[PDB]
DNA sequence: AGTCTGACGCGGCG
DNA sequence: CGCCGCGTCAGACTGCA
RNA sequence: GCAGUCUGA
Protein backbone atom coordinates (compact mmCIF):
# COMPACT_ATOMS: atom_id res chain seq x y z
CA UNK A 1 0.00 0.00 0.00
CA UNK A 2 2.84 1.71 -0.50
CA UNK A 3 1.09 3.85 -3.80
CA UNK A 4 -1.60 4.90 -1.31
CA UNK A 5 0.59 6.42 1.12
CA UNK A 6 1.97 8.53 -1.94
CA UNK A 7 -1.25 9.21 -2.72
CA UNK A 8 -2.90 10.18 0.63
CA UNK A 9 0.72 12.35 1.15
CA UNK A 10 -0.47 14.42 -1.81
CA UNK A 11 -3.79 14.25 -0.80
CA UNK A 12 -3.06 16.15 2.54
CA UNK A 13 -0.78 18.51 0.97
CA UNK A 14 -3.80 19.37 -1.29
CA UNK A 15 -5.89 20.25 1.97
CA UNK A 16 -2.98 21.54 3.37
CA UNK A 17 -2.82 23.68 0.83
CA UNK A 18 -6.23 24.91 0.15
CA UNK A 19 -6.55 25.68 3.47
CA UNK A 20 -3.79 28.04 3.67
CA UNK A 21 -4.97 29.75 0.85
CA UNK A 22 -8.24 30.52 1.87
CA UNK A 23 -6.93 31.52 5.67
CA UNK A 24 -5.56 34.45 3.53
CA UNK A 25 -9.22 36.15 3.45
CA UNK A 26 -9.31 38.89 6.20
CA UNK A 27 -13.42 38.46 5.95
CA UNK A 28 -13.04 34.81 7.21
CA UNK A 29 -12.15 36.06 10.28
CA UNK A 30 -15.23 38.19 11.04
CA UNK A 31 -17.04 35.24 10.02
CA UNK A 32 -15.65 33.11 12.22
CA UNK A 33 -15.70 35.70 15.15
CA UNK A 34 -19.21 35.74 14.53
CA UNK A 35 -19.52 31.94 14.35
CA UNK A 36 -17.67 31.30 18.10
CA UNK A 37 -19.89 33.81 19.33
CA UNK A 38 -23.13 32.45 18.06
CA UNK A 39 -21.88 29.11 19.72
CA UNK A 40 -21.56 31.28 23.02
CA UNK A 41 -25.12 32.94 22.96
CA UNK A 42 -26.48 29.14 23.23
CA UNK A 43 -27.75 29.57 19.38
CA UNK A 44 -24.86 28.12 17.95
CA UNK A 45 -23.03 24.59 18.79
CA UNK A 46 -18.79 23.94 18.43
CA UNK A 47 -19.42 20.83 17.59
CA UNK A 48 -21.17 21.48 14.21
CA UNK A 49 -18.68 24.85 13.96
CA UNK A 50 -15.06 22.80 14.58
CA UNK A 51 -13.94 19.40 14.94
CA UNK A 52 -10.80 19.91 16.25
CA UNK A 53 -7.46 21.79 16.21
CA UNK A 54 -4.09 21.79 14.98
CA UNK A 55 -12.83 18.22 22.46
CA UNK A 56 -12.87 21.43 25.00
CA UNK A 57 -14.52 25.07 24.15
CA UNK A 58 -11.85 27.04 26.48
CA UNK A 59 -8.95 26.00 23.55
CA UNK A 60 -11.11 27.30 21.12
CA UNK A 61 -12.26 30.72 23.48
CA UNK A 62 -7.94 31.01 23.82
CA UNK A 63 -7.88 30.29 19.66
CA UNK A 64 -10.41 32.71 18.73
CA UNK A 65 -9.17 35.37 20.97
CA UNK A 66 -5.98 35.05 18.99
CA UNK A 67 -7.86 35.41 15.79
CA UNK A 68 -9.90 38.34 17.02
CA UNK A 69 -6.11 39.94 18.02
CA UNK A 70 -4.75 39.11 14.97
CA UNK A 71 -7.51 40.30 12.90
CA UNK A 72 -7.07 43.82 14.79
CA UNK A 73 -3.50 43.52 13.97
CA UNK A 74 -4.42 42.51 10.17
CA UNK A 75 -6.30 46.06 10.64
CA UNK A 76 -3.24 47.91 11.49
CA UNK A 77 -1.15 46.31 9.21
CA UNK A 78 -2.11 48.90 5.78
CA UNK A 79 1.38 48.83 4.63
CA UNK A 80 3.51 45.51 1.02
CA UNK A 81 5.22 43.26 3.07
CA UNK A 82 4.07 44.48 6.05
CA UNK A 83 0.45 42.93 5.23
CA UNK A 84 2.38 40.00 4.09
CA UNK A 85 3.95 38.77 7.41
CA UNK A 86 0.79 39.16 9.22
CA UNK A 87 -0.75 37.32 7.00
CA UNK A 88 1.65 34.80 6.92
CA UNK A 89 0.58 34.74 10.96
CA UNK A 90 -3.20 34.65 10.47
CA UNK A 91 -2.53 31.50 8.63
CA UNK A 92 -0.53 30.42 11.20
CA UNK A 93 -3.16 30.50 13.95
CA UNK A 94 -6.21 29.55 11.23
CA UNK A 95 -4.36 26.21 10.06
CA UNK A 96 -4.47 25.30 13.86
CA UNK A 97 -8.15 24.82 13.04
CA UNK A 98 -9.77 21.35 12.28
CA UNK A 99 -13.14 22.96 10.66
CA UNK A 100 -16.22 21.31 10.68
CA UNK A 101 -17.05 19.95 7.00
CA UNK A 102 -20.34 21.63 6.36
CA UNK A 103 -18.61 25.10 7.61
CA UNK A 104 -15.70 25.14 5.30
CA UNK A 105 -17.53 24.14 2.46
CA UNK A 106 -19.45 26.99 3.51
CA UNK A 107 -16.54 28.94 3.43
CA UNK A 108 -15.14 27.65 0.08
CA UNK A 109 -18.19 28.63 -1.75
CA UNK A 110 -18.25 31.50 -0.61
CA UNK A 111 -15.25 31.75 -1.92
CA UNK A 112 -16.39 30.89 -5.20
CA UNK A 113 -19.34 33.00 -5.61
CA UNK A 114 -16.90 35.97 -4.47
CA UNK A 115 -14.93 34.87 -7.34
CA UNK A 116 -17.73 34.80 -9.32
CA UNK A 117 -18.07 38.53 -8.63
CA UNK A 118 -15.12 39.72 -9.97
CA UNK A 119 -15.57 36.74 -12.71
CA UNK A 120 -18.65 38.48 -14.61
CA UNK A 121 -17.14 41.72 -14.78
CA UNK A 122 -13.55 40.40 -16.07
CA UNK A 123 -15.42 38.24 -18.84
CA UNK A 124 -18.23 40.70 -19.70
CA UNK A 125 -15.55 43.32 -20.47
CA UNK A 126 -14.05 41.46 -23.33
CA UNK A 127 -17.30 40.12 -24.42
CA UNK A 128 -17.61 43.83 -25.27
CA UNK A 129 -14.12 44.48 -26.82
CA UNK A 130 -13.92 41.44 -28.77
CA UNK A 131 -16.79 42.21 -30.71
CA UNK A 132 -15.58 45.30 -32.94
CA UNK A 133 -11.91 46.34 -31.63
CA UNK A 134 -9.26 44.02 -33.69
CA UNK A 135 -7.31 44.61 -30.14
CA UNK A 136 -4.03 44.66 -29.02
CA UNK A 137 -5.46 41.81 -26.82
CA UNK A 138 -1.79 40.40 -25.72
CA UNK A 139 -1.75 43.44 -24.37
CA UNK A 140 -5.26 43.82 -22.58
CA UNK A 141 -3.51 40.97 -20.32
CA UNK A 142 -0.56 43.40 -19.51
CA UNK A 143 -3.89 46.22 -19.04
CA UNK A 144 -5.72 43.94 -16.58
CA UNK A 145 -3.13 43.03 -14.73
CA UNK A 146 -2.10 46.73 -14.13
CA UNK A 147 -5.81 47.18 -12.88
CA UNK A 148 -8.87 52.68 -19.07
CA UNK A 149 -8.74 54.91 -15.79
CA UNK A 150 -6.16 55.66 -17.79
CA UNK A 151 -5.83 53.80 -20.85
CA UNK A 152 -8.15 55.66 -23.61
CA UNK A 153 -5.28 57.39 -26.01
CA UNK A 154 -4.45 53.66 -27.33
CA UNK A 155 -2.91 56.04 -30.40
CA UNK A 156 -4.27 53.12 -33.41
CA UNK A 157 -7.36 53.33 -35.35
CA UNK A 158 -9.16 51.13 -32.74
CA UNK A 159 -8.39 54.26 -30.43
CA UNK A 160 -12.14 55.65 -31.69
CA UNK A 161 -13.94 52.08 -31.74
CA UNK A 162 -13.33 52.41 -27.49
CA UNK A 163 -15.70 55.57 -27.72
CA UNK A 164 -18.51 52.90 -28.82
CA UNK A 165 -18.10 51.34 -25.51
CA UNK A 166 -16.34 53.73 -23.38
CA UNK A 167 -18.99 54.49 -21.16
CA UNK A 168 -20.20 51.04 -20.45
CA UNK A 169 -16.64 50.38 -20.22
CA UNK A 170 -16.34 53.07 -16.79
CA UNK A 171 -19.61 51.35 -15.61
CA UNK A 172 -17.92 48.69 -15.89
CA UNK A 173 -15.10 50.30 -13.75
CA UNK A 174 -17.13 51.39 -11.31
CA UNK A 175 -18.82 48.02 -10.62
CA UNK A 176 -15.18 46.58 -10.47
CA UNK A 177 -14.48 48.89 -7.86
CA UNK A 178 -17.77 48.64 -5.83
CA UNK A 179 -16.43 44.88 -5.79
CA UNK A 180 -12.87 45.54 -4.92
CA UNK A 181 -13.53 47.89 -1.85
CA UNK A 182 -16.34 45.28 -0.78
CA UNK A 183 -13.78 42.49 -0.39
CA UNK A 184 -10.82 44.87 1.18
CA UNK A 185 -8.73 43.21 -1.10
CA UNK A 186 -6.98 43.35 -4.06
CA UNK A 187 -8.53 41.79 -6.76
CA UNK A 188 -5.57 40.12 -8.15
CA UNK A 189 -4.27 38.53 -4.99
CA UNK A 190 -7.91 37.07 -4.66
CA UNK A 191 -7.44 36.09 -8.24
CA UNK A 192 -3.96 34.32 -7.34
CA UNK A 193 -5.67 32.91 -3.94
CA UNK A 194 -8.60 30.96 -5.48
CA UNK A 195 -5.80 30.05 -8.43
CA UNK A 196 -4.09 28.65 -5.84
CA UNK A 197 -6.95 26.74 -3.94
CA UNK A 198 -8.21 25.68 -6.90
CA UNK A 199 -5.02 24.25 -7.85
CA UNK A 200 -4.96 22.58 -4.53
CA UNK A 201 -8.19 20.51 -5.25
CA UNK A 202 -7.01 19.51 -8.50
CA UNK A 203 -4.51 18.11 -7.35
CA UNK A 204 -6.58 16.32 -4.38
CA UNK A 205 -8.80 15.24 -7.10
CA UNK A 206 -6.05 14.12 -9.83
CA UNK A 207 -4.70 11.80 -7.19
CA UNK A 208 -8.42 10.70 -6.46
CA UNK A 209 -9.20 9.81 -10.48
CA UNK A 210 -5.60 8.21 -10.11
CA UNK A 211 -6.67 6.04 -6.92
CA UNK A 212 -10.38 4.92 -8.42
CA UNK A 213 -8.29 2.59 -10.92
CA UNK A 214 -6.10 1.99 -8.00
CA UNK A 215 -8.82 0.48 -6.10
CA UNK A 216 -10.81 -1.29 -8.71
CA UNK A 217 -9.70 -4.52 -7.40
CA UNK A 218 -11.63 -4.80 -4.67
CA UNK A 219 -15.36 -3.36 -5.93
CA UNK A 220 -14.79 -6.02 -8.28
CA UNK A 221 -14.02 -8.65 -6.32
CA UNK A 222 -17.07 -8.41 -4.18
CA UNK A 223 -19.42 -7.22 -7.32
CA UNK A 224 -18.22 -10.38 -8.74
CA UNK A 225 -19.65 -12.63 -5.49
CA UNK A 226 -22.68 -10.05 -5.30
CA UNK A 227 -24.10 -11.02 -8.35
CA UNK A 228 -26.58 -13.37 -7.60
CA UNK A 229 -28.53 -10.74 -5.61
CA UNK A 230 -30.79 -10.33 -8.56
CA UNK A 231 -28.67 -7.54 -9.85
CA UNK A 232 -25.95 -6.80 -12.90
CA UNK A 233 -22.19 -6.91 -12.33
CA UNK A 234 -22.18 -3.77 -13.53
CA UNK A 235 -24.03 -1.24 -11.02
CA UNK A 236 -22.79 -3.49 -8.08
CA UNK A 237 -19.62 -2.01 -9.47
CA UNK A 238 -21.00 1.82 -9.25
CA UNK A 239 -22.31 1.11 -5.73
CA UNK A 240 -19.16 -0.18 -4.63
CA UNK A 241 -17.38 3.01 -6.16
CA UNK A 242 -19.64 5.27 -4.86
CA UNK A 243 -18.93 3.48 -1.41
CA UNK A 244 -15.28 3.62 -1.86
CA UNK A 245 -15.38 7.35 -2.47
CA UNK A 246 -17.88 7.30 0.50
CA UNK A 247 -14.77 5.94 2.15
CA UNK A 248 -11.99 8.36 1.04
CA UNK A 249 -12.64 11.24 2.25
CA UNK A 250 -12.99 9.72 5.86
CA UNK A 251 -9.84 7.49 5.60
CA UNK A 252 -7.33 7.84 8.40
CA UNK A 253 -4.45 6.93 6.65
CA UNK A 254 -2.45 7.02 9.37
CA UNK A 255 -4.05 4.40 10.73
CA UNK A 256 -1.85 1.91 9.11
CA UNK A 257 -4.27 0.01 7.46
CA UNK A 258 -4.86 -0.56 3.91
CA UNK A 259 -7.88 1.52 2.54
CA UNK A 260 -9.26 -1.07 0.77
CA UNK A 261 -9.73 -2.45 3.86
CA UNK A 262 -11.96 0.52 4.93
CA UNK A 263 -14.08 0.76 1.70
CA UNK A 264 -15.52 -2.57 2.49
CA UNK A 265 -16.65 -1.81 5.82
CA UNK A 266 -19.38 1.01 3.52
CA UNK A 267 -19.14 -1.44 0.27
CA UNK A 268 -21.46 -3.73 1.70
CA UNK A 269 -22.84 -0.79 3.27
CA UNK A 270 -23.51 0.77 -0.16
CA UNK A 271 -24.17 -2.96 -2.18
CA UNK A 272 -26.43 -5.01 0.41
CA UNK A 273 -28.43 -1.48 0.70
CA UNK A 274 -28.05 -0.86 -3.21
CA UNK A 275 -30.37 -4.41 -3.55
CA UNK A 276 -32.84 -3.07 -1.24
CA UNK A 277 -33.31 -0.69 -3.46
CA UNK A 278 -33.26 -2.46 -6.60
CA UNK B 1 -46.28 11.43 -27.93
CA UNK B 2 -44.60 11.10 -24.89
CA UNK B 3 -41.17 13.12 -23.56
CA UNK B 4 -38.15 12.00 -21.70
CA UNK B 5 -36.26 14.78 -19.81
CA UNK B 6 -32.46 13.90 -20.35
CA UNK B 7 -30.66 14.50 -16.90
CA UNK B 8 -28.01 16.12 -19.86
CA UNK B 9 -28.21 17.89 -22.93
CA UNK B 10 -27.23 15.52 -25.99
CA UNK B 11 -26.73 16.53 -29.37
CA UNK B 12 -28.94 15.26 -31.95
CA UNK B 13 -27.19 12.81 -34.15
CA UNK B 14 -28.62 13.99 -37.51
CA UNK B 15 -27.18 17.02 -37.34
CA UNK B 16 -23.69 15.69 -36.19
CA UNK B 17 -23.29 12.54 -38.68
CA UNK B 18 -25.14 13.69 -41.45
CA UNK B 19 -22.13 15.43 -43.82
CA UNK B 20 -21.97 18.11 -44.25
CA UNK B 21 -21.96 17.85 -40.37
CA UNK B 22 -24.32 21.40 -39.58
CA UNK B 23 -22.71 21.66 -36.20
CA UNK B 24 -19.60 21.98 -37.45
CA UNK B 25 -20.09 23.83 -40.36
CA UNK B 26 -22.10 26.30 -37.92
CA UNK B 27 -19.05 26.33 -35.13
CA UNK B 28 -16.25 26.00 -38.08
CA UNK B 29 -15.02 23.13 -36.25
CA UNK B 30 -14.05 19.87 -37.59
CA UNK B 31 -16.02 17.28 -37.47
CA UNK B 32 -13.54 14.77 -36.13
CA UNK B 33 -12.98 16.72 -33.24
CA UNK B 34 -16.55 17.58 -32.21
CA UNK B 35 -16.93 13.61 -32.27
CA UNK B 36 -14.04 13.67 -29.81
CA UNK B 37 -15.90 16.37 -27.41
CA UNK B 38 -19.04 14.99 -26.96
CA UNK B 39 -17.96 11.35 -26.77
CA UNK B 40 -15.63 12.42 -23.79
CA UNK B 41 -12.32 11.91 -25.72
CA UNK B 42 -11.34 15.90 -25.42
CA UNK B 43 -12.05 19.17 -23.85
CA UNK B 44 -12.98 22.25 -24.89
CA UNK B 45 -12.92 25.96 -23.46
CA UNK B 46 -16.10 27.50 -23.77
CA UNK B 47 -14.61 30.79 -22.91
CA UNK B 48 -10.36 31.87 -22.93
CA UNK B 49 -11.18 34.80 -20.77
CA UNK B 50 -7.51 36.40 -20.00
CA UNK B 51 -5.62 33.37 -21.17
CA UNK B 52 -4.40 32.26 -24.80
CA UNK B 53 -7.06 29.73 -25.33
CA UNK B 54 -9.37 30.18 -28.36
CA UNK B 55 -12.93 29.57 -27.50
CA UNK B 56 -12.44 26.39 -30.53
CA UNK B 57 -9.29 25.10 -29.09
CA UNK B 58 -9.85 21.47 -28.22
CA UNK B 59 -7.56 20.05 -25.56
CA UNK B 60 -6.67 16.24 -24.61
CA UNK B 61 -7.46 15.62 -21.02
CA UNK B 62 -3.79 15.91 -19.46
CA UNK B 63 -4.05 19.31 -21.12
CA UNK B 64 -7.37 20.49 -18.61
CA UNK B 65 -4.98 19.53 -15.96
CA UNK B 66 -2.12 20.92 -16.95
CA UNK B 67 -4.15 24.12 -18.10
CA UNK B 68 -5.69 24.07 -15.05
CA UNK B 69 -1.96 25.25 -13.50
CA UNK B 70 -1.43 27.56 -15.56
CA UNK B 71 -4.31 29.46 -15.50
CA UNK B 72 -6.37 28.24 -12.57
CA UNK B 73 -10.48 29.37 -13.18
CA UNK B 74 -9.45 32.33 -15.59
CA UNK B 75 -10.71 29.54 -18.91
CA UNK B 76 -13.50 27.79 -18.58
CA UNK B 77 -13.85 24.02 -20.83
CA UNK B 78 -16.04 21.04 -20.44
CA UNK B 79 -16.66 18.06 -22.60
CA UNK B 80 -19.49 16.21 -23.91
CA UNK B 81 -22.88 17.56 -25.23
CA UNK B 82 -22.87 20.44 -22.46
CA UNK B 83 -19.83 22.20 -24.19
CA UNK B 84 -21.00 22.20 -27.84
CA UNK B 85 -24.60 23.46 -26.45
CA UNK B 86 -22.64 26.05 -24.71
CA UNK B 87 -20.60 26.95 -27.62
CA UNK B 88 -23.83 26.92 -30.17
CA UNK B 89 -25.50 29.05 -27.55
CA UNK B 90 -22.97 31.58 -27.00
CA UNK B 91 -22.28 32.67 -30.51
CA UNK B 92 -23.80 35.61 -31.90
CA UNK B 93 -25.44 34.39 -35.21
CA UNK B 94 -26.05 38.09 -37.01
CA UNK B 95 -22.82 39.37 -35.84
CA UNK B 96 -20.88 36.24 -37.41
CA UNK B 97 -22.88 36.61 -40.56
CA UNK B 98 -21.78 40.06 -41.06
CA UNK B 99 -18.49 39.35 -40.09
CA UNK B 100 -17.89 36.46 -42.50
CA UNK C 1 -49.13 -6.99 -29.40
CA UNK C 2 -49.19 -10.03 -26.75
CA UNK C 3 -48.09 -13.71 -28.94
CA UNK C 4 -49.48 -17.12 -28.33
CA UNK C 5 -46.42 -18.27 -26.88
CA UNK C 6 -46.77 -15.50 -23.99
CA UNK C 7 -43.41 -13.70 -25.76
CA UNK C 8 -44.69 -10.65 -27.12
CA UNK C 9 -43.82 -9.43 -30.25
CA UNK C 10 -42.50 -5.78 -29.89
CA UNK C 11 -41.20 -3.32 -32.27
CA UNK C 12 -37.67 -2.33 -32.15
CA UNK C 13 -38.16 1.28 -30.77
CA UNK C 14 -39.35 -0.38 -27.40
CA UNK C 15 -36.25 -1.74 -27.02
CA UNK C 16 -34.25 1.19 -27.95
CA UNK C 17 -36.38 3.69 -26.12
CA UNK C 18 -36.01 1.14 -22.90
CA UNK C 19 -31.95 1.29 -23.55
CA UNK C 20 -32.13 4.79 -23.02
CA UNK C 21 -34.56 5.16 -20.12
CA UNK C 22 -32.08 3.02 -18.04
CA UNK C 23 -29.21 4.79 -18.78
CA UNK C 24 -30.79 8.47 -18.24
CA UNK C 25 -32.06 6.93 -15.06
CA UNK C 26 -29.16 5.89 -14.34
CA UNK C 27 -27.70 8.87 -15.15
CA UNK C 28 -30.47 10.72 -12.62
CA UNK C 29 -28.71 8.09 -9.93
CA UNK C 30 -25.13 9.64 -10.53
CA UNK C 31 -26.22 13.43 -10.33
CA UNK C 32 -27.79 12.46 -6.68
CA UNK C 33 -25.36 10.59 -5.52
CA UNK C 34 -22.12 13.01 -6.74
CA UNK C 35 -20.44 10.27 -8.17
CA UNK C 36 -16.85 11.14 -9.11
CA UNK C 37 -16.29 12.50 -12.95
CA UNK C 38 -14.47 8.74 -13.90
CA UNK C 39 -18.13 7.32 -13.90
CA UNK C 40 -20.35 9.81 -15.05
CA UNK C 41 -18.19 10.73 -17.85
CA UNK C 42 -18.68 7.08 -19.09
CA UNK C 43 -22.63 6.84 -18.28
CA UNK C 44 -23.04 10.04 -19.93
CA UNK C 45 -21.44 8.83 -23.31
CA UNK C 46 -23.32 6.01 -22.77
CA UNK C 47 -26.51 7.72 -22.81
CA UNK C 48 -25.08 9.67 -25.83
CA UNK C 49 -25.05 6.41 -27.51
CA UNK C 50 -28.08 4.93 -26.46
C1' DA D 1 -17.96 -7.28 -24.07
C1' DG D 2 -15.16 -11.81 -25.90
C1' DT D 3 -16.06 -13.24 -30.12
C1' DC D 4 -12.65 -20.33 -31.23
C1' DT D 5 -16.83 -12.62 -35.33
C1' DG D 6 -15.83 -10.91 -40.98
C1' DA D 7 -14.26 -9.55 -45.37
C1' DC D 8 -15.58 -12.93 -48.93
C1' DG D 9 -19.03 -5.57 -53.43
C1' DC D 10 -19.12 -1.64 -56.78
C1' DG D 11 -19.46 2.83 -58.58
C1' DG D 12 -19.93 7.87 -57.90
C1' DC D 13 -19.38 11.50 -55.07
C1' DG D 14 -18.22 15.13 -51.80
C1' DC E 1 -12.08 7.95 -47.08
C1' DG E 2 -16.94 7.73 -45.51
C1' DC E 3 -21.65 7.61 -47.41
C1' DC E 4 -25.41 6.80 -50.74
C1' DG E 5 -27.71 3.69 -53.62
C1' DC E 6 -28.29 -1.13 -56.10
C1' DG E 7 -36.78 -3.34 -60.27
C1' DT E 8 -41.84 -4.72 -59.39
C1' DC E 9 -45.38 -8.08 -57.80
C1' DA E 10 -46.89 -12.75 -55.88
C1' DG E 11 -46.81 -17.57 -53.37
C1' DA E 12 -44.88 -21.09 -49.85
C1' DC E 13 -42.31 -22.74 -45.53
C1' DT E 14 -39.76 -22.20 -41.33
C1' DG E 15 -38.10 -19.49 -36.78
C1' DC E 16 -38.54 -15.55 -33.37
C1' DA E 17 -38.72 -11.65 -29.76
C1' G F 1 -44.87 -7.37 -37.25
C1' C F 2 -39.70 -9.13 -38.97
C1' A F 3 -35.73 -12.15 -40.78
C1' G F 4 -34.08 -16.16 -43.69
C1' U F 5 -34.79 -19.53 -47.74
C1' C F 6 -37.11 -21.39 -52.06
C1' U F 7 -40.28 -20.43 -56.16
C1' G F 8 -43.17 -17.93 -60.03
C1' A F 9 -43.82 -13.77 -64.20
Amino acid sequence: REGEIDIAKRIEDGINQVQCSVAEYPEAITYLLEQYDRVEAEEARLSDLITGFVIDPELAREKFAELRAQYVVTRDTIKHATAQEEILKLSEVFKQFRLVPKQFDYLVNSMRVMMDRVRTQERLIMKLCVEQCKMPKKNFITLFTGNFNAAIAMNKPWSEKLHDVSEEVHRALQKLQQIEEETGLTIEQVKDINRRMSIGEAKARRAKKEMVEANLRLVISIAKKYTNRGLQFLDLIQEGNIGLMKAVDKFEYRRGYKFSTYATWWIRQAITRSIADQ
Amino acid sequence: MGHIELASPTAHIWFLKSLPSRIGLLLDMPLRDIERVLYFESYVVIEGGMTNLERQQILTEEQYLDALEEFGDEFDAKMGAEAIQALLKSMDLEQECEQL
Amino acid sequence: VPLDGGRFATSDLNDLYRRVINRNNRLKRLLDLAAPDIIVRNEKRMLQEA
